[PDB]
């Protein structure tokens, strides 16, 4: 199973749906190969006065 | 859509050229609300309920 069917789904359907990111992942699922490697995908989450 | 099923779909991430809209039908009732039109062009807004 590949697709996007009876996934996680915790967004339990609400009202104030406001703007969103559909986009490019920025989060790249790099293919890894050639070993000797580890995708760390560093994230650093910051909220500057909103 | 009827007025008892009005539509509300907030124009966002994207440009509502005014200019477009000033010339849309042979006749019609800008009854804008606070500011002119022609301000309102040059009067960047936050979220505008459509």
């Amino acid at each position: 199973k590949s697709w996007m069917e009876s996934e996680f789904r915790v967004y339990s359907s609400a009202n104030n749906c406001t703007f969103e990111y559909v986009s490019q992942p920025f989060l790249m699922d790099l293919e890894g190969k050639q070993g000797n490697f580890k995708n760390l995908r560093e994230f650093v989450f910051k909220n500057i006065d909103g | 859509a009827s007025v008892y099923a009005w539509n509300r779909k907030r124009i966002s991430n994207c440009v509502a050229d005014y200019s477009v809209l000033y010339n849309f039908a042979p006749f019609f009732a800008f009854k804008c609300y606070g500011v002119s039109p022609t301000k309102l062009n040059d009067l960047c807004f936050t979220n505008v309920y459509a």
